[PDB]
């Protein structure tokens, strides 16, 4: 695993010793090479995980996450070099350093064998994100949003630490292999109930769970393009990965303690999907769609069936790619009109044909059009929930009906109709934007041919 | 009732300008200055795809069991089998209500 | 192209239902000043039109003739 | 569409609009031309029966009763011209209308073709540029100090002058742009 | 191998060929609609054969 | 004389059928003139910027910013905890949760009770 | 249907119920009923792949029709006599069903009338 | 293909042809500059019918606010030319 | 502006015309019997569609 | 082919369109007549509907109300 960790660290001196007009090129090229190297982790086994050493290991659940994390950095660099043109060289290098540190922390987090090191890196991921949001954001809200991002997470994650150090005092270890092999059932007591709550809410805040989701429409909207991209694509999947890892010790209490969270998620799907229908802000619409998608992953993890686990992993990967592409598409129009209002700029299909095509493909993948992996994950989760309870099909289908409603609506208001008359500064799309769109969308379609690579360890 | 003199005059000026602009939307004879077999359709669009599909089905798809499953051929009395040479007996002396 | 309008004086309501309309207003005390403008809808090839049953049996004569000759040929050929 | 609206419609305007609307719905009900002519002459007589009524109270009451009659007897599916707001080809070609300023973003290679058109476009752009200040001055002189009472715009009252705010009216793309 | 399966699969696969040519220099010419119509006609003619085998 | 047309929320009253357009007083005409004056002044202000050759960008509309700010950022400062607001929030945010909890808990208890007695016909139920 | 009018409007207990029919023993009035004969046994019907609906007492004619259709494929207007024979067999089966319906109707009408007459003869 | 490129002369001929059909207007006294009220003595309800006749003739609808202002055949011809983007 | 004398339209409509004339007879006679026909029907019920249509 | 608008006159027609329309109408009518003459049973039926009242009580096994 050090064969990917060390080049990521080496990206820092390379960026800091590069010329004032060569940082972007070197960073993009070497991040792409690192992603190519990380692609080798997809060769997973069928029985046990890839135990590289005492510190790091790779499983069929974390390999696609690592690949997506490594692939995301070149896209962030491509998207971030437009609005940072007037910036000074030192601040550009600081921004690239923040991105590289975030990627390094994410790679270390997705492969830590011990739960305490996983928690340490999972909490360390907050500093670069908060710095990016509160320093390179555009509006005055970027301060407040940062606080909302900083304290929602910690208030959930601080009890988890108290739980983790407690577990090692009773079982003797926090290594995931020993934890799994020496797993014991959880009794139904108040102490065990609060231990269950401590280990779960830290990740429920990150997903986020409906009710603890208010930080997301602020943080994602107020952050710059790369910040929102990394927040939606990867940072939201930390909660799902941690829940998948930690739910082993919570059995069989998860049978009884999952009811409030399942109810919250299944009603929050409908609630957020309906909220997306009336949204004057496009970026907020995408952010709320992200929560509506993550509620499904929460339900899938809670019901605890192999089909649900595979569907949740596939949905996580697909949603990360789709949300990143949608945020890029929104930022493309924002960089022209300098406003996030969805009805301000209309009829863009007449002026930007290929970007309209990109919008159409992103919207099609957003509403889970088969045979896209979004549909695979959603359908696996829905089938597992139907096995859990048939009445679930009432809500899930409803969500689907709403999901297509607010997606094509977003496609119709911005792309169709007649162009607004007074706007006359719409320039043709640059090759950088189209290349970013293509690099977002091509792997999404390519993953359909080999879905087993993103179906998790239950496959 | 009717146009006011100023309204009418402004209409004439706008009409003249619009007519001139529409006349200006016309192209010169040189205007698009561009810068510097009998049955070949059926062989590259039918023959090639059918060759590829026949090869793929005969030598790759059929190499695995149950990949290509056929409905059992219908057998009627008096028929002859090509595999074993068996003959099926006739259908039991019709009452012949003719 | 290079085709001009016909004479405006040829449009008469004579022989058309517009005449029945003109008498029906005249019996009430009013006049129809736009009758001539519609006259072209009854003037040329629009003067006569087929009925519904006539429309349904558009090609009955030729098809019936073909049917009878075919039947007569086949019946007499069958008597070998 | 082209004329500036007024503060209100007078009685004459309202009754004329009602007459036209009732005639259109009558034509929708009376499909054939002779029957429509008969009943349209009858409707014209019915309107003319109160042509010279001078008491405005009774006139307004009759107009109200006629409006109720029209609303009760209107065609549920009246005929609409295809390009009219309710028609089947209302905004059909709005997707093919492209604003002229997009031509400013064309590549030099694209502008290599149609050189005469772009020379004429440069002529038009300079003509627009050289007359803007005069138009602004004329608008600032003619308008009352409080502000415009009506959206009507003035013509060019000098010789080498263009009517103020003319560029977007004159440079309309087309009704059949492609 | 009997030609039923091959002909049935070819009927569907030859419809996708003009889609593969949507970026070629036939999509920017005015002969594309006629090309698609000819492809559909050829597909119908090919599909007529498995139908004959079934009726047999 | 004719069946009267009564308006509704989703089918409003027509412009020809409202009494307000048939009972006219001079202050009504004055109000209409003032409305026209405001509309015309706004139209002239927009058209001065729209037709300008030097302008490049977007004509910023204060009304749109006001609409967005009222819909998003001005709601909490104008919120007061009132019996109507409290009851509506409690209902619309609490009732669905316990309703669905009761429904699913009842269904799952029924299913588990059927399973324990061994009467569900779970044959061929391999995948779950 | 007329039977529907008689049943739904008149006395419903005088005419058969299609779901519950026949209710009388098959040998109640007939002195000797012979078993209905079938030509094609189970094996030929299974080989011919006839549908479960088509496997009725007219299956042999259907088998002959299918055989002659398969043999004379290009000229599809030769299977007229065989189709006629199969259709005649189906028509005869339908008339048999109608005969059964009429028999049950008359037997049901006779039974209740006979018992009511016996009761009337027991009035005093 | 589609309809021919209708021009100014065509529109003027159609308008005068429709007007000459009308019984009320004398064909000889009618001219392209003839005002509907002063020169021919028609009322407002009659101008509405003339506007409707032109609407039917050219197959498009003129708004009432625009319709009321038209009082000469030349005015109607110019309005139709502006609507149809006819420059000859 | 009535003008239908274009070979594309005429051929396209004519092909489906021949289809809608002869396809029922062609197809009905080559498919094998998929059901049991209704051989015995009352005369007033065999003709019910036709009188309903003409009425 | 090149025909022109005619402005309130019957539009110009060509021989081929009239002959094709007449030919196809006659073909349809001949098909109907031919099929009626050869396949009448498809419309008029082939087997008569038996009348249940014409069946004797012995044909349906009915005892004469005494046994
Ligand atoms: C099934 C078809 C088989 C095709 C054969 C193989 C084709 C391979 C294509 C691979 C994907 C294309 C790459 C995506 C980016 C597009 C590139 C581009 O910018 O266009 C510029 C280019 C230049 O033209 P232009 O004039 O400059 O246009 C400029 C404007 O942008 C104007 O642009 P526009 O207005 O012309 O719009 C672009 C166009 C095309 O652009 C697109 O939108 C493509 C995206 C379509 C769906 C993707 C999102 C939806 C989620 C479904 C996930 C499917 C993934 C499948 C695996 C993909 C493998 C890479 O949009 C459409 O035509 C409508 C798209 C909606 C399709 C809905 C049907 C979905 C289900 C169909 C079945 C899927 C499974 C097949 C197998 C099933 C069992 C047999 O245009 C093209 O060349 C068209 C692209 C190719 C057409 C694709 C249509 C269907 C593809 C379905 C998936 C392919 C499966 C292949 C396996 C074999 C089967
Ligand atoms: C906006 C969204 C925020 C996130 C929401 C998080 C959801 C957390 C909910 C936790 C799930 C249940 C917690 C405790 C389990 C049982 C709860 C209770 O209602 O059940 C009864 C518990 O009995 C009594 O009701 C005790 C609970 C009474 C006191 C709790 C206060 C409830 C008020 C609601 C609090 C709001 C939650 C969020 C706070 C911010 C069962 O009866 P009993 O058989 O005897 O107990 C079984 C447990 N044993 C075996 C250990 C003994
Ligand atoms: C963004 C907001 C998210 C908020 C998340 C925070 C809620 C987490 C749940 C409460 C955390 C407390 C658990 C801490 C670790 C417990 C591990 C454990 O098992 O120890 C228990 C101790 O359990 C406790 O003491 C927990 C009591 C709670 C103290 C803190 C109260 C915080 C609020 C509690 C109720 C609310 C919880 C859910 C709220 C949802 C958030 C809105 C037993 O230890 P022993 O000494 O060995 O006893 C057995 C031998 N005799
Ligand atoms: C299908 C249809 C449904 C039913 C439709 C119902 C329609 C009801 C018809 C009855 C209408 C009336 O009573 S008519 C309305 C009754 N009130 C008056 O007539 C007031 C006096 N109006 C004038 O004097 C005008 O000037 C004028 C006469 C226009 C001359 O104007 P011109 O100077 O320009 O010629």
């Amino acid at each position: 695993m050090l064969k990917i960790i060390i080049p990521t660290t080496m990206l820092l001196p390379m960026t800091w010793m590069s010329k004032h007009n060569m940082i972007w090129i070197n960073a993009t090229v070497h991040s792409l090479l690192i992603s190519l190297i990380s692609l080798s982790l997809l060769n997973q086994l069928g029985e046990n995980s890839l135990n590289f050493s005492l510190t790091f290991f790779s499983d069929s659940l974390s390999a696609p996450l690592l690949v997506l994390t490594t692939w995301l950095l070149p896209l962030m660099l491509m998207a971030s070099q437009s609005h940072l043109s007037k910036e000074t060289t030192t601040r550009k290098k600081l921004y690239i350093t923040m991105l590289i540190l975030l990627q390094l922390f994410l790679i270390m987090t997705f492969t830590a064998t011990e739960l305490i090191l996983f928690y340490i890196l999972f909490e360390a991921t907050l500093v670069p994100t908060l710095i990016i949001i509160t320093r390179w954001g555009n509006q005055t809200e970027r301060l407040n949003a940062g606080l909302y991002f900083l304290f929602y997470t910690l208030a959930g994650s601080l009890p988890l630490l108290v739980a983790l150090v407690y577990i090692q005092n009773t079982t003797g270890s926090l290594n995931f292999l020993i934890i799994h092999y020496w797993s014991h059932p959880l009794s139904n007591s108040w102490s065990n109930i609060f231990m269950w709550l401590a280990c779960i809410m830290a990740f429920m805040v990150k997903m986020p769970l409906y009710g603890l989701h208010l930080w997301l429409p602020k943080a994602h909207v107020e952050a710059p393009i790369a910040g929102s991209m990394v927040l939606a694509a990867v940072l939201l999947k930390l909660g799902g990965y941690g829940m998948m890892r930690i739910t082993t010790i919570l059995n069989p209490l998860t049978n009884y303690m999952a009811y409030p969270f399942l109810m919250l998620s299944m009603w929050g799907m409908i609630m957020t999907s309906s909220i997306c229908l009336r949204q004057t802000d496009l970026k907020s619409l995408i952010a709320y769609s992200s929560v509506s998608h993550m509620a499904l992953v929460i339900v899938a993890i809670m019901i605890q069936t192999p089909w649900s686990f595979m569907g949740a992993t596939a949905l996580m990967i697909a949603h990360g790619l789709t949300s990143s592409m949608l945020f890029c598409l929104a930022n493309t129009n924002y960089e022209r009109v300098h406003s996030r209002t969805m009805i301000l700029a209309r009829g863009l299909q007449t002026l930007l044909p290929l970007m309209a095509t990109w919008w159409l493909v992103a919207s099609l993948t957003n509403l889970a059009l088969p045979p896209s992996i979004n549909l695979i994950g959603e359908l696996f989760i829905i089938t597992a929930s139907f096995s859990w309870s048939n009445i679930t099909i009432i809500l899930m289908g409803m969500n689907m009906m709403i999901t297509a409603l607010y997606s094509l609506y977003m496609l119709i208001t911005t792309q169709r109709g007649k162009y607004t008359h007074h706007i006359n500064n719409i320039k043709p799309s640059f090759t950088r934007e189209n290349a970013l769109m293509a690099l977002h969308i091509l792997p999404l379609l390519l993953l359909t041919l080999n879905p087993k690579m993103i179906l998790g360890p239950l496959y | 009732s009717g146009y006011t003199p100023d309204e009418k005059l402004r209409l004439q000026q706008l009409r003249e300008l619009r007519r001139r602009w529409l006349k200006d939307q016309e192209l010169s004879p040189r205007e698009p200055v561009l810068p510097p077999r009998h049955s070949i359709f059926a062989v590259t669009h039918v023959l090639i795809p059918v060759w590829i599909i026949h090869y793929y089905l005969k030598y790759h798809v059929t190499a695995k069991p149950y990949t290509v499953v056929e409905r059992k051929p219908r057998i009627f009395p008096g028929d002859t089998i090509l595999e074993t040479g068996e003959v099926i007996p006739l259908m039991k002396e019709f009452p012949d209500q003719h | 192209s290079k085709m001009e309008l016909p004479d405006y004086k040829q449009w008469k309501i004579e022989g058309t239902p517009l005449e029945t309309v003109q008498e029906k207003l005249a019996a009430r005390g009013l006049r129809d000043p736009w009758g001539r403008n519609e006259a072209w809808r009854y003037s040329g090839g629009f003067a006569n039109n087929v009925s519904f049953v006539g429309a349904l049996l558009k090609g009955f004569k030729w098809g019936f003739a073909a049917f009878v000759v075919a039947v007569g040929a086949e019946y007499y050929l069958e008597s070998q | 569409a082209f004329s500036a609206p007024a503060a209100y419609l007078t009685h004459q305007q309202k009754v004329l609009r009602l007459y036209k609307r009732a005639l259109r719905h009558l034509e929708s009900w009376c499909v054939h031309r002779d029957k429509y002519r008969y009943f349209a002459c009858l409707m014209r007589a019915r309107f003319d029966e109160h042509k010279n009524e001078k008491d405005m109270v009774k006139a307004t009451q009759l107009l109200r009763q006629a409006e109720e009659e029209f609303w009760y007897g209107q065609h549920p599916q009246p005929y609409i011209f295809p390009e009219s707001p309710g028609g089947t080809s209302y905004e059909r070609y709005e997707c093919y209308k492209v604003p002229e300023w997009c031509l400013d973003d064309w590549h030099p290679s694209e502008k290599a073709m149609y050189p005469d058109y772009f020379a004429k476009r440069e002529q038009w752009k300079r003509l627009r540029r050289e007359s803007w200040e005069r138009e602004v001055k004329q608008l600032q002189e003619e308008t009352p100090p409080g502000g415009p009472r009506t959206e009507a715009l003035p013509p060019a009252r000098k010789e080498g002058d263009l009517p103020p705010l003319w560029w977007h009216i004159v440079t309309r793309p087309r009704e059949r742009p492609m | 191998m009997n030609p039923f399966a091959s002909l049935t699969l070819t009927t569907l696969t030859i419809l996708t060929i003009p889609i593969m040519m949507s970026n070629s220099n036939i999509y920017k010419t005015n002969l594309y609609p006629n090309y698609v119509k000819t492809t559909v006609s050829y597909a119908f003619t090919l599909s007529l054969v498995p139908l004959l085998m079934f009726m047999h | 004389s004719f069946p009267k047309y009564k308006p509704s929320r989703l089918a409003t009253l027509p412009a020809t059928l409202d009494p307000a357009e048939y009972d006219i007083s001079p202050e009504t005409r004055k109000a209409q003139a003032e409305r026209l004056a405001i509309r015309s002044r706004l139209k002239r202000e927009y058209l001065l910027q729209y037709n300008d050759p030097n302008r490049l960008g977007v004509i910023e509309d204060p009304a749109l910013i006001r609409w967005t700010y009222a819909r998003s950022a001005n709601i909490y400062p104008n919120f007061r905890p009132t019996p109507k607001t409290s009851l509506l929030g409690a209902l619309f945010g609490i009732g669905p949760l316990f309703f669905w909890y009761y429904v699913f808990k009842t269904d799952r208890d029924k299913k588990e009770k059927l399973i324990q007695e061994g009467k569900l016909d779970q044959t061929f139920n391999i995948s779950y | 249907g007329a039977h529907l009018a008689r049943r739904y409007l008149g006395d419903a207990s005088k005419e058969p119920d299609p779901l519950r029919m026949p209710t009388f023993p098959p040998d109640y009035g007939f002195p000797e009923r012979k078993e209905r004969e079938m030509v094609a046994t189970q094996q030929e019907m299974n080989d011919a792949q006839l549908m479960l609906q088509q496997r009725d007492y007219c299956a042999h004619y259907l088998i002959q029709l299918l055989k002659c259709k398969r043999d004379s494929f290009p000229n599809f207007l030769a299977c007229k006599h065989e189709q006629h024979d199969w259709d005649y067999c189906e028509h005869l089966d339908y008339v048999k069903r109608m005969k059964e319906f009429e028999r049950e109707r008359r037997l049901l009408q006779r039974k209740k009338r006979r018992e009511q007459r016996e009761a009337e003869m027991a009035r005093g | 293909s589609d309809a021919p490129p209708l021009t100014l002369e065509a529109i003027k001929d159609r308008v005068l042809y429709v007007l000459k059909l009308y019984d009320k207007i004398d064909p000889e006294k009618l001219s392209v500059n003839s005002h509907f009220m002063k020169d021919l003595g028609l009322d407002s309800l009659d101008q509405v019918e003339i506007i409707m006749a032109m609407e039917d003739e050219f197959g498009f609808e003129i708004p009432d606010i625009d319709a009321e202002k038209l009082m000469c055949p030349q005015e109607i011809v110019d309005y139709i030319a502006d609507k149809k983007d006819v420059y000859e | 502006l009535i003008n239908e004398n274009n070979p594309l339209l005429i051929n396209s409509i004519k092909r489906l015309l021949i289809g809608s004339i002869f396809a029922g007879f062609i197809i009905s006679n080559n498919i094998p019997p998929m059901t049991v026909p209704n051989t015995t029907m009352p005369l007033y019920m065999k003709m019910t569609a036709l009188i309903v249509t003409i009425m | 082919v090149h025909i022109e608008p005619r402005y309130r006159q019957f539009p110009q027609l060509t021989r081929s369109q009239l002959i094709q329309a007449e030919f196809f109408s006659a073909t349809m009518w001949f098909w109907i007549l031919w099929r009626f003459w050869h396949d009448s049973d498809a419309v008029l039926g082939h087997f008569p509907y038996p009348d249940p009242s014409q069946w004797t009580d012995e044909e349906l096994g009915i005892l004469p109300d005494d046994e």
